[PDB]
DNA sequence: CCCTGGAGAATCCCGGTGCCGAGGCCGCTCAATTGGTCGTAGACAGCTCTAGCACCGCTTAAACGCACGTACGCGC
């Protein structure tokens, strides 16, 4: 039928590669795929606004990399920002 | 012969451990959706919700009133007692900003 | 539909407070939580009213009901 | 054309970087989305997601279950100081509240 | 330069309703902020409404839909209404 | 080239339609935007000033004052309910808080 | 004799008096080095203009203004007149501060 | 710069409280206050440190700071 | 009146069933991937000039401190 878009493999593949001996039920799937995409509203529109109040069109790597510190705070930012940082580098080279 | 005769307070901490720990509704399902129907028949008639909206609505009114029922608690010890009154919700919902 | 606020029994609110971890409930409180309850009710499910009538639907879908709870702050994740 | 290695695999990540740049697009944000954008949004995300699945499964392994259910998710959450704040306006649904009780209200 | 206020806009509203008051420039900051703060949540929440039934415009209805769903009370309604009035005026 | 007349008095309107509409074609909310969503939001807009600007005039009044003060638009905004519950998450600079005490703090 | 007020009489006369006067209750300067030590955690090279400290210091007044009002609430829920910090905290814990 | 919790006096929290329309006020209150306007500070600041360097500056703007208290849900209008 | 032994009941650990939701497999098809091509936002370089930073008089209302007692937090 129609494919709905939904990252619930993407979840599996991410706690296997952290747990790979627990399995994880359809309600708690749910609630890590609204978490995700949650999360991607808020990085987005955090991104968004900060291209806008710059008057610049076009969102960058410094754009997600502002939003994830104005978001998560404290420690949890600094391993984003260490672990996007690491993503950006491997990407480019 | 002597019944039990537990005091007041030690089931109702068992209560707590017991459903804190939980994790099924503690609303029926019925009587939570037939009060979602008269409300929004006030709103618009003729209206229908599907099961897992109502489900949804469910988890979400509870855990709204269970978070108020903590700060309702937590003024309560604050308010050097540990029954809580009606104007102890009052004054959780106008520090809240409701 | 008449007198649907008291389906919300006292057990039941007795049982929420208990979630909660409040020691003792007085009477009084359940008459509280109630309105609480029917104003909270009040304003997601007409929010949710005005979601379903934008989309020219008759029916409240789960999704507009998370977009209801989502633009006050209050989130639900699941649906 | 050449082989068509996924960008994910590139960035050494596992989240799709083509299906975040795409809804990026089509989110309605800017008129542009950068290049490395969608690479640092991804690799936010499973941060995130390998962080919160990490805290579920040792409260899984806590309560001697295997499989993850709503509940852990939302130990998980509430247990991390960094993730109850930045989850502090949000509910879970089947989750539950933290089972505690206050000093002066135990026997 | 030249930067995007509304301050002469509210002036000729303030002396429709009140000819007779004037206004502050530190009034006249707070109520161009007002204005621009509603501005964004209105159109931030119709955006966020043609997203969600994967709509490509936004209309009139759009912004009825964001009215009800920030006003409350009858402050929604006479909004709805002011704007269902401008719109016949308008078409 | 016809003359030119603008949107506002077209609607009966003073707000800026235009400018309005401007501002929604930039401002990366929709691909399109539609021809009487600036004369809705405008209306909403000049409803919205007119009736906070209402009041304001009203507690200037009150204090003797007949310029528009922050101390009046703060007093206009806390006094209406609707905008008390709208504005409730607003900081209003030089605006103050509304002169109430407590019943049981009187002598 | 002097007048001698009673306690309380003072205090609600500066009640009135700043309810209703929109004069800025903290001083600038001792506001604005407070912003300068706190920013020189995250950037020792920063400068901040004069809106800027205003800004911010109307801001955490009307905060400061808004704890207080429901730290008071708090206390006549408490039967007390006297805030107190565990009326602050829990203040914060109600707001979801902390 | 050290020592400057202390600039925040005890008058200037009495004042604080007076518009709050507290009418006793405790001797603790004041290393309290001070602790939560620190840890105000220290969130919405550091918000528009970030903003700050972003925006390719080296100058904290009011412009900044509104966007970051705005980003909290505490909107500042005047600037 | 407080310390300690025995027993009632709700809760916790454990063996057996199984089942139904979760884990794994097959297409395959539609969205992710490859290459090219421009309009164009953006990084970079030089000017500047308007506002912030640092120090100085001063004076004066704001603030630290001490003496006293009565509204009030707290114990019972």
């Amino acid at each position: 039928k129609t494919r709905k878009e939904s990252y619930a493999i993407y979840v599996y593949k991410v706690l296997k590669q952290v747990h790979p001996d627990t399995g994880i039920s359809s309600k708690a799937m749910s609630i890590m795929n609204s978490f995700v995409n949650d999360v991607f509203e808020r990085i987005a529109g955090e991104a968004s606004r900060l291209a806008h109040y710059n008057k610049r069109s076009t969102i960058t790597s410094r754009e997600i990399q502002t939003a994830v510190r104005l978001l998560l705070p404290g420690e949890l930012a600094k391993h984003a920002v260490s672990e996007g940082t690491k993503a950006v580098t491997k990407y480019t080279s | 012969k002597k019944p039990h005769r537990y005091r007041p307070g030690t089931v109702a901490l068992r209560e707590i451990r017991r459903y804190q720990k939980s994790t099924e509704l503690l609303i029926r399902k019925l009587p939570f959706q037939r009060l979602v129907r008269e409300i929004a028949q006030d709103f618009k008639t003729d209206l229908r919700f599907q099961s897992s909206a109502v489900m949804a609505l469910q988890e979400a009114s509870e855990a709204y009133l269970v978070a108020l029922f903590e700060d309702t608690n937590l003024a309560a010890i604050h308010a050097k007692r540990v029954t809580i009154m009606p104007k102890d919700i009052q004054l959780a919902r106008r520090i809240r900003g409701e | 539909l008449r007198d649907n606020i008291q389906g919300i029994t006292k057990p039941a609110i007795r049982r929420l407070a208990r979630r909660g971890g409040v020691k003792r409930i007085s009477g009084l409180i359940y008459e509280e939580t109630r309105g609480v309850l029917k104003v909270f009710l009040e304003n997601v499910i007409r929010d949710a009213v005005t979601y379903t009538e934008h989309a020219k639907r008759k029916t409240v879908t789960a999704m507009d009901v998370v977009y209801a709870l989502k633009r006050q702050g209050r989130t639900l994740y699941g649906f | 054309r050449a082989k068509a290695k996924t960008r994910s695999s590139r960035a050494g990540l596992q989240f799709p970087v083509g299906r975040v740049h795409r809804l990026l697009r089509k989110g309605n944000y800017a008129e542009r989305v950068g290049a490395g954008a969608p690479v640092y949004l991804a690799a936010v995300l499973e941060y995130l997601t390998a962080e919160i699945l990490e805290l579920a499964g040792n409260a899984a392994r806590d309560n001697k279950k295997t499989r993850i259910i709503p509940r852990h998710l939302q130990l998980a959450v509430r247990n991390d100081e960094e993730l109850n704040k930045l989850l502090g306006r949000v509910t879970i649904a089947q989750g539950g509240v933290l089972p505690n009780i206050q000093s002066v209200l135990l026997p």
